[PDB]
């Protein structure tokens, strides 16, 4: 599941089994901590044109 | 294929098969192929859904019909030589025409929508040479065109008109139309409707800005609007000089043949009538609200083909995983270096497909942006007398109304009502020479004979004033005889 | 005896979170309106029903009187059972008896190879599902001629472990076969899954998930090829007969 | 043919040549005046 | 400045083509872009893979070019039909249409060749230096309403002219530059005068 | 800076005002259009096998 971004706490209310979860882009977008089953919500590092 | 009213009016549903006869699987067969679930039905109606070869399908007394279209309402126009209908009134009406201006400004960063940060693929991207510049080139071209048409069209005005404070144009109640000092925004309130009857989280992908914000076109169509209102065409020529509004609305009779003389005469109820028309083209903007689908439609259509360009990241083309991280990972750098391969020209060519979508989407908008400039250069800044290029009627006057991508031109078109039938000549011959209408044509009801102007039955004794003389009462073709008068 | 179901025995299918979204998947699922057999919860005479694709099973009753299954080929065999607050769910009932009466057994048992336990007016549902070198119970309950409320089955349990089946017997209870159709899922805000569509329940259906969207305006739209199937495979050749030289020039005398 | 085809268009030619049959109708009858009214 | 209009044309242009020689060096993940020397460095069962690999992409880069060449084109001729229609209606005539032939009130136009395009010179009447007058839109006498014929009536503050519409030009009122309908009911703000009759 | 569209003046609009041009300038305006681009030809063998 390797990538980059900021991981921020969230609201995001993952069911019981679910163990990563994607966005409407399919992109993986939220994930859960494998070591504290933590919600880990992922957006990527600011970005653009200069 | 499948037709249906669509789920909101009902659950039912129809199917085409469009090249198979029903020998081949209520049942119908038609020169577009076989047909299913529909009645085929005897009469005639205009097109709800078109079919093909001239059927088409609609949901009516409740079933799906199908039926061959109906073109019109036959009539045979009563013509005859000697005979012509005048009208003896008249019904001023609003019509919207809604043009799109611009598409959404968007730019796509293009190494990291391929490559995805990866300076793997990015190294290997850099071997296909100036494609990777050469779209956002071109993405910025079209942006840039898009500041360009909303420029061209909403910045005619040479300056900011700001209108009298006390709106005594003749009884016409333009406090529909015009700003709102309640101010939600500089929104005009048939303005604040279009910007909520219509309605429209990424990487690579950006919207960029419009350069002029919605409050800044519409403070521009406010100005275009108390041009308009209060200085008629020449705020297009030159300055803009005052005159009464009544005065300008019978100029603008006066430039469709209809003597001024019948807007004083009738001030008062043309008024009424024009604010009724005001009225409708609010009521029906606030109900029928597909009306707008031609800006929606642009606006779907763009968000559509921008939604694919997301979609098709996931695609695989044929590499091992679509994601260049989860193959990188796994796989050997040299057959990485044919994976990330596959990925890099599958996902560029598909970039290559929006940007050249775009291109043409751009060209056409851009066609239909010049004919807003047109339309608003003539139709709002003049009086176009282009026989149906202002809506179907005889053009007065029309008035601009921002949009949230586009202009919605309220067209005011003069329409004629209640025709008589007159007898009527060519020429009326009077001691030999044969008398012609100066600018009028001649009519009778038999008991005797009359002038009116062309458009409106207004009866003028006929007088060797509204009369020329010409000819010898004898090559005219069908010539009539009466006591033309002499002051 | 029959009844159809209604917008039942669908079902979280990959374990991945998706909200405010559609999606499309080619999973098994209960087919809407498909047919679900009524079997006799008491032993009227309840018949002992065959497993293909996988069981939709639902049953309505209080007091759990539906409390145990049995499954497999000729039944090594999965054996479940709810009583005295333990799922038990040995594949231990290698000569599960004729008649499987609840309570005293319904089997012998032997070489218990797998053994997992866990914690296990109204309506119990179910799917099981064998895929993969996987059993999946996805299952879930409401409160109270099914239901026509939509209601997302989450996975109960997903076992790393058949052809026919029978249940541990005032209640009833129903059974379906899914089938690979085609579903479009619509997930809300919360993730819970609220609505869906069958692919091929009718050519609605099909426009509805060729568009991605429930609402279609009216219009007329595509939705697919229409290609006959070819009815048979002929094949004619040259009417050649003998087999061909090679036996020379792999054995000549001299190459 | 393979995959190609080609749909009908939705006004025929015998509609095509209906509404030129009414625009000369018109135009033979009153000019201007049935593209601003009646 | 004035000819930027124009001269990015043949910027585009030339920027178009001069990538597309670029793209000759591309290499496309070739192992060089000189196919004389992958001719050279290869046996042919390689080579030909090598050279697949190059036709495809300066197939791609081609295919690139020629379609926005269309599209540019495309646009040319837009603008070109655009340009034919300012040559016929601007200069064989006077269109009236408000802002079509250049700003203000169109006169004529003069057409002037450029290296791939016109220019006009529009020539284009502008009103100036305007003054405010006092209005009716009728003239009350006798109770019969006169009209103006094609003028408007002003006010010199105190007597009353008819003026052409676009060019301060006062008149008295006579019967031959107004004409007379109504009974001076009807209309509005009418205003009253000695209206001459010759 | 924020733009400006232009000097902003009211219309000294009244129920019985006119304003009427007491002269006139008679003015030259031009407008540059594209007519055509270059007539590009590429000889496409040439170009990719040389
Ligand atoms: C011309 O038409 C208008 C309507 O378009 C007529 O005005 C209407 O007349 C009826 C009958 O008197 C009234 O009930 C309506 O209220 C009038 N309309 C409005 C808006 O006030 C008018 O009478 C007609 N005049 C002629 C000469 O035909
Ligand atoms: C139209 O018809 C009416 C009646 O048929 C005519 O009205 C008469 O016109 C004369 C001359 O203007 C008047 O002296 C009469 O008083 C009118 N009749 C009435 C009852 O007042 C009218 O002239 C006809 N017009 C035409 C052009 O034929
Ligand atoms: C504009 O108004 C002035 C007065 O306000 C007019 O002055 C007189 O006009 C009358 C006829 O209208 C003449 O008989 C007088 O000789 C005028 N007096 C002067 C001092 O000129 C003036 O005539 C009006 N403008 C024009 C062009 O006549
Ligand atoms: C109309 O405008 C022209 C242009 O300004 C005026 O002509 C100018 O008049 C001034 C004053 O005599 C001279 O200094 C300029 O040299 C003139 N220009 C030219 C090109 O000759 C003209 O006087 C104005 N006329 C009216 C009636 O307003
Ligand atoms: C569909 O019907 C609902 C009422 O059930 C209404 O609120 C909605 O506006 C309708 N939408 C369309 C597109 O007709
Ligand atoms: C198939 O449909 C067409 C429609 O005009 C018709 O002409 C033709 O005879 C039909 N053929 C059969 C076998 O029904
Ligand atoms: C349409 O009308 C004709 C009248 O001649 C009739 O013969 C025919 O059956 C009708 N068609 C249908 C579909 O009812
Ligand atoms: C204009 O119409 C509105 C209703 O839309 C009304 O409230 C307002 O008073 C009217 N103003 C006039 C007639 O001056
Ligand atoms: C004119 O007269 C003819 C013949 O009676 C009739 O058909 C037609 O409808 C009349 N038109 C009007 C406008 O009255
Ligand atoms: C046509 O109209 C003219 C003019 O009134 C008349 O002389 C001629 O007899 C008319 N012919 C017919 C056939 O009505
Ligand atoms: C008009 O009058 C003259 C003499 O009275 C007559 O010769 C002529 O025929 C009349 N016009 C027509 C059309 O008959
Ligand atoms: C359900 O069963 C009945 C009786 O067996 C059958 O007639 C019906 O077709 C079945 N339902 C469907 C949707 O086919
Ligand atoms: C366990 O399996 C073996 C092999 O099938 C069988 O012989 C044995 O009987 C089984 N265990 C018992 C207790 O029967
Ligand atoms: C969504 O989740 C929140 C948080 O538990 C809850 O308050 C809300 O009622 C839920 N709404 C729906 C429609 O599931
Ligand atoms: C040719 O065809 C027939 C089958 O129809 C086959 O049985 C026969 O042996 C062939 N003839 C010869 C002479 O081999
Ligand atoms: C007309 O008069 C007003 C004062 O009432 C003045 O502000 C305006 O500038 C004048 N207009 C012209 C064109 O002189
Ligand atoms: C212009 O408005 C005033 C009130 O402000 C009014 O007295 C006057 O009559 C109006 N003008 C006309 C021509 O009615
Ligand atoms: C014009 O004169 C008549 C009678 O002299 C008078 O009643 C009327 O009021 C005058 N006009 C105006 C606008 O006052």
């Amino acid at each position: 599941l390797t990538g980059t971004g900021v991981l921020t706490e969230s609201n995001k209310k993952f069911l019981p089994f679910q163990q990563f979860g994607r966005d409407i882009a399919d992109t993986t977008d939220a994930v859960r901590d494998p070591q504290t089953l933590e919600i880990l919500d992922i957006t990527p590092c600011s970005f653009g044109g200069v | 294929s499948v037709i249906t009213p669509g789920t909101n009016t009902s659950n039912q549903v129809a199917v085409l098969y469009q090249d198979v006869n029903c020998t081949e699987v209520n049942v119908f067969q038609t020169r577009a192929g076989c047909l299913i679930g529909a009645e085929h039905v005897n009469n005639s109606y205009e097109c709800d859904i078109p079919i093909g070869a001239g059927i088409c399908a609609s949901y009516q007394t409740q079933s799906i019909i199908a039926y061959t279209m109906s073109l019109g309402a036959e009539n045979s126009v009563a013509y005859s030589n000697n005979s012509i209908a005048i009208p003896t009134n008249f019904t001023i009406s609003v019509t919207t025409e809604i043009l799109p201006v611009s598409m959404t400004k968007t730019s796509v960063d293009c190494t990291m929508y391929i490559c995805g940060d990866s300076t793997e693929c990015s190294n290997l991207l850099l071997q296909y040479g100036s494609f990777c510049t050469q779209l956002n080139r071109a993405l910025t071209g079209i942006a840039v065109e898009q500041d360009k048409n909303t420029q061209e069209v909403f910045a005619q005005v040479k300056q900011i008109y700001k209108t009298p404070p006390i709106k005594d144009f003749g009884g016409f109640n333009f406090s529909q139309i015009l700003p709102d000092p309640s101010k939600p925004s500089k929104r005009s309130f048939i303005e604040d409707l279009l910007f909520n009857k219509v309605t429209l989280k990424f990487n690579g992908l950006t919207v960029l800005p419009p350069l002029l914000t919605d409050e800044m076109i519409a403070q521009y169509t406010s100005a275009l609007l108390a041009g308009t209102i209060t200085s008629g065409w020449t705020f297009g020529a030159g300055a803009a000089l005052q005159i009464p509004f009544a005065m300008q609305m019978a100029y603008r009779f006066n430039g469709i043949g209809v003597t001024q003389n019948v807007l004083y005469e009738n001030q008062k109820l043309i008024a009424n009538q024009f604010n009724s028309a005001i009225g409708k083209i609010q009521d029906s903007l606030s109900s029928t609200a597909s009306a707008l689908g031609k800006l929606q439609d642009v606006v779907n259509q763009n968000a559509q083909a921008l939604n694919t360009l997301v979609k098709q990241l996931s695609s695989n083309f044929g590499a091992i995983s679509s994601v260049l991280n989860d193959i990188l990972s796994r796989l050997d750098p040299p057959e990485a270096e044919v994976q990330i391969d596959r990925l890099i020209t599958g996902r560029l060519q598909s970039l290559q497909t929006y940007v050249t979508q775009q291109l043409i989407r751009a060209a056409e908008i851009r066609a239909s942006a010049n004919l807003a400039a047109t339309k608003m250069s003539e139709c709002v800044l003049g009086q176009s007398k282009r026989v149906d290029f202002c809506g179907k009627g005889y053009h007065l006057m029309s008035f601009p109304q921002s949009a949230p991508h586009g202009v919605v031109f309220l067209h005011v078109t003069y329409v004629p009502a209640q025709e008589k039938n007159f007898t009527t000549a060519p020429a009326i011959c009077h001691d030999g020479k044969a008398h012609f209408p100066r600018e009028g044509v001649f009519v009778s009801n038999g008991t005797h004979w009359f002038v009116t102007q062309r458009n409106f039955y207004e009866p003028q004794i006929i007088t060797t004033d509204n009369t020329f003389v010409s000819g010898n009462c004898d090559v005219v073709i069908g010539i009539v005889n009466n006591t033309v008068y002499d002051p | 005896a029959y009844t159809n179901s209604f917008t039942r025995g669908v079902y979280y299918p990959d374990k991945v979170f998706r909200s405010s979204v559609l999606h499309s998947t080619q999973d098994l699922f209960l087919p809407f309106f498909s047919n679900v057999t009524w079997f006799h919860a008491i032993h009227v005479s309840n018949p002992v029903l065959p497993f293909n694709d996988g069981v939709y099973f639902a049953s309505t009753e209080k007091s759990n009187i539906i409390r145990g299954w049995i499954f497999g080929t000729t039944l090594q065999s999965l054996l479940i059972v709810n009583n005295a607050t333990n799922v038990v769910i040995k594949v231990c009932e290698f000569q599960f008896c004729n008649d499987p009466f609840l309570g005293r057994v319904y089997s012998s048992a032997n070489n218990c190879t797998f053994e997992y336990v866990s914690q296990p007016k109204n309506l119990r549902e179910f799917v099981f599902k064998n895929i993969d070198g996987y059993f999946k119970i996805y299952s879930k309950h409401t409160p109270i001629d099914l239901p026509q409320g939509f209601s997302a089955l989450e996975p109960l349990v997903d076992l790393p472990i058949i052809t026919r089946f029978q249940t541990l017997l005032a209640a009833a209870y129903y059974v379906g076969y899914l089938q690979p159709r085609t579903f479009l899922l619509k997930y809300n805000e919360n993730g819970t899954i609220t609505d869906a569509v069958d692919c091929a329940l009718d050519p609605l259906s099909e426009t509805k998930c060729t568009l991605k969207s429930f609402t279609v305006e009216k219009g007329i739209y595509q939705t697919s090829n229409f290609r006959v199937q070819p009815t048979e495979s002929i094949v004619r050749f040259p009417n050649i007969t003998n087999l061909c030289p090679f036996g020379e020039v792999f054995n000549a005398t001299r190459f």
